[PDB]
């Protein structure tokens, strides 16, 4: 999904970049440094927001977020969560999982 | 002399949608709402088809301990017409609530209902506390613990 | 005034016409297509409208 | 539960004209004192359209049997029928006709149109036997023996009657046009009163379209479904059936064809063109116009 | 616990189960963006004459632009007009003489825009 023109939660809520991006974008596997036993939850991720962003924009807001028709206040509950959620890179996990 | 510089338009400032009366009504009250519901072996799987289906009824209720949705969010899915929605009804236990999500297994992930890896749907249930159980204990509801 | 009429006639129903492009319709491929790929279509009709 | 018939013989096929018939509206497009040009499956004009009797009397002895043959669905069909009795009582569409792949079954009784997409084990000879009440005789109770069982039903309608109650010369023109494109049946209509024709008139009648039907299913081959006044049990000699099947039925087959038809400014169509004809249609195609200067 | 698993089949086939349709209010007369039935557009909507037969829901009389449409609601029929454009042309002497220009719109009203109206548009600064 790091690439122009693509879609999803990355592409849309954590990095919108633009059609006419000019340069390289560079990945490689990082089992042996990120990963631990129990998991590395440092690293949170975004699974619902307000709207989609705008190129390279980075929101840190931790607002919660109102899935519902009721106010969140700031206060998880019923149709209310926190922005951020874990990801459990373990040096078990598969391709698909692996940081 | 005379020039044609610019053209001249009207901008609209406000968009509107017409559609035609809201119809056919599918059958959600008699999953929901229904007064019984079969045991975790004689599963209830009903047929819902060519009926228009409102979903912020059940998703903005607030009477569902489980909302999990998998391929498809469940804010988006009164904007999707689909070729026909199966409506599992049933009672379970509740520590046993975590076991209905593909990829999962369990007594009842693997002794009763297998979902699999690839999943596009919604599991949802509510507290029936006051609706299943009875002073004596509610024995109508069988579990299996054994199979080849 | 024939002539002219035809002249006038065939460049309207020319808006009809796809080019290439899934739909003759653009307001119809962006309600539908996300920039990177309604862009293309767009080309598409703008080249044979033009 | 279905009664086993007599053989069909098969009995040769006949022929007659469709002096232009079988024309639809093809949108849903009001359309005033224009002509349109389109290309879509249309019954050719003055095709050969092969007609069957409900009812054939051809042996010796006097045998009455019904005329109901297994016919194929090619790209649309154009179904006609003469009748002043309410013999013809609906169709099956289907590629097996039996339990192993879905199928799509209409009837009309007195009251309402059943429409059904199921699994049906239909038998050799399906048909609904009708029978009157011993002190009314205003309405015909049928019973259907049309297939043994249903399975894996998917669809279900009812609507008003597609045919309309027939009940001595007042004969009548039922024409209907099916597709089945892109998993949408589609069904076309036009009663029209008919007088001293024995055969398809010649006019122009354009078809209304009736539903749309989203079965998505796969239609091949199809048949007709009649009613059976007299009783199977026992035959008579004459006369229990009605009037040596005097009501007929003639099918014909859509093919792709370039129409030009000429919207009135009531919205309607009133005269079509068939661009293949004939040297004159494709001139006035091409000037898209009907008359031609020299 | 009351437990429902509704699966959602997403098939290359025809949707028979489908979500609501959600509508707004009729807006006559005005220049606005209408939705009649899955046609979108651009326009101002004005009650029509003409009469559509049952199985009919739109109109082209010129059989490139959708002059008139029947409301899916109400069976109301009205007609179609595109919301007034047209070129805008500067009047002007040499600017070596003086800067007052006036202005010309070709072929709309003095409504939609010291003012004249010609058969040539809506004239406004220059005196009759
Ligand atoms: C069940 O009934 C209640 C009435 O208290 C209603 O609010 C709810 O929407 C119903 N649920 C369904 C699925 O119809
Ligand atoms: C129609 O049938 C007649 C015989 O009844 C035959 O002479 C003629 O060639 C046929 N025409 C077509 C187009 O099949
Ligand atoms: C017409 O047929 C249906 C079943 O196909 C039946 O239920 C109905 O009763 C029939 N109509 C009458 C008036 O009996
Ligand atoms: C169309 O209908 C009107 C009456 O509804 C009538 O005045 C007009 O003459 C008709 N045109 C035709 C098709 O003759
Ligand atoms: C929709 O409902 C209104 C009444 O609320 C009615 O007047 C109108 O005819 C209905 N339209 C359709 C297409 O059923
Ligand atoms: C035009 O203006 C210029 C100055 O820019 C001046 O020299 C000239 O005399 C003017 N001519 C006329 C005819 O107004
Ligand atoms: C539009 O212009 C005409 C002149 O041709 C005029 O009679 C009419 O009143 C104008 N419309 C409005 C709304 O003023
Ligand atoms: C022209 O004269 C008439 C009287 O004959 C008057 O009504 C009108 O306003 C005058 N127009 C102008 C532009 O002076």
């Amino acid at each position: 999904q790091i690439a122009p023109g693509q879609t999803g939660k990355i592409a849309d809520y954590n990095y919108k970049l633009p059609d006419d991006f000019t340069g390289c974008v560079i990945a490689w596997n990082s089992n042996n440094l990120d990963s631990k036993v129990g998991g590395n939850y440092n690293y949170l991720y975004r699974l619902f927001r307000k709207s989609n962003l705008k190129p390279f924009e980075r929101d840190i807001s931790t607002e919660i977020y109102q899935a519902g028709s009721t106010p969140c206040n700031g206060v998880e509950g019923f149709n209310c969560y926190f922005p951020l959620q874990s990801y459990g890179f373990q040096p078990t996990n598969g391709v698909g999982y692996q940081p | 002399g005379i020039y044609q510089t610019s053209n001249f338009r009207v901008q609209p400032t406000e968009s509107i949608v017409r559609f035609p009366n809201i119809t056919n009504l599918c059958p959600f009250g008699e999953v929901f709402n229904a007064t019984r519901f079969a045991s975790v072996y004689a599963w209830n799987r009903k047929r819902i088809s060519n009926c228009v289906a409102d979903y912020s009824v059940l998703y903005n209720s607030a009477s569902f301990s489980t909302f999990k949705c998998y391929g498809v969010s469940p804010t988006k899915l009164n904007d999707l017409c689909f070729t026909n929605v199966y409506a599992d009804s049933f009672v379970i236990r509740g520590d046993e609530v975590r076991q209905i999500a593909p990829g999962q297994t369990g007594k009842i992930a693997d002794y009763n209902y297998k979902l699999p890896d690839d999943f596009t749907g919604c599991v949802i249930a509510w507290n029936s506390n006051n609706l299943d159980s009875k002073v004596g204990g509610n024995y109508n509801y069988l579990y299996r613990l054994f199979r080849k | 005034v024939n002539q002219n009429a035809q002249a006038l006639n065939t460049l309207v129903k020319q808006l009809s016409s796809n080019f290439g492009a899934i739909s003759s319709v653009l307001n119809d491929i962006l309600s539908r297509l996300d920039p990177p790929e309604a862009e293309v279509q767009i080309d598409r009709l703008i080249t044979g409208r033009l | 539960q279905c009664v086993n018939l007599t053989t069909r013989t098969q009995l040769p096929p006949a022929y007659t004209n469709s002096f232009t018939r079988g024309v639809y509206y093809p949108d849903k497009v009001f359309r005033s004192s224009v002509l349109h040009s389109t290309q879509d499956l249309f019954l050719p004009f003055f095709s050969n359209v092969t007609w069957f009797h409900a009812i054939h009397v051809s042996g010796t002895n006097g045998t009455k049997r019904f005329d109901n043959p297994v016919l194929p669905f090619n790209d649309g069909v154009y179904f006609a029928s003469t009748e002043k009795s309410n013999i013809i009582r609906g169709w099956i569409f289907g590629t097996t006709l039996d339990s192993k792949t879905q199928s799509l079954l209409i009837v009309n009784n007195a009251t309402n149109v059943v429409i059904k997409v199921c699994e049906f084990q239909f038998c050799n000879d399906p048909f609904l036997g009708v029978y009157y009440h011993k002190n009314n005789k205003s309405w015909m109770e049928s019973e259907f023996r049309v297939y043994s069982s249903a399975n894996n039903c998917t669809f279900e309608y009812v609507s008003q009657p597609f045919l309309m109650d027939l009940e001595g010369n007042f004969k009548n023109l039922r024409e209907f046009v099916f597709k089945n494109i892109d998993g949408y049946f589609k069904i076309y209509s036009k009663h029209t009163p008919i007088n001293l024709v024995r055969d398809l008139p010649q006019g122009f009648s354009a078809l209304e379209p009736l539903v749309d039907l989203p079965i998505g299913i796969n239609i091949t081959r199809f048949q007709t479904l009649l009613a059976l006044h007299r009783s199977y049990l026992t035959p008579g000699d004459s006369s229990s059936g009605w009037t040596a099947g005097a009501a007929a039925y003639y099918v014909g087959y859509l093919q792709p064809r370039t129409f030009l038809l000429k919207y009135n400014e009531n919205g309607t169509i009133t005269d079509a063109v068939d661009c293949a004809l004939d040297p004159l249609s494709e001139t006035k195609c091409t000037l898209k116009s009907f008359t031609v200067e020299k | 616990y009351r437990v429902v698993v509704l699966s959602f089949e997403l098939l290359h086939a025809p949707a028979t189960v489908c979500g609501p349709k959600k509508s707004t209010n009729l807006v006559k007369n005005k220049c606005v963006n209408f939705n009649f039935n899955g046609l979108t557009g651009t326009g101002v909507l004005t009650e029509s004459n003409k009469k559509f037969l049952p199985f009919q829901q739109f109109g082209r009389d010129i059989a490139d632009t959708t002059d008139a449409v029947r409301d899916p609601q109400t069976l109301e029929i009205l007609d179609i007009t595109p919301c007034s454009f047209g070129g805008v042309s500067v009047i002007t002497p040499g600017t070596n003489t003086s800067n007052q220009v006036a202005v010309l719109y070709q072929g709309v009203n003095c409504t939609e825009v010291n003012v004249f109206q010609t058969r040539a548009g809506c004239l406004i600064g220059a005196e009759h």
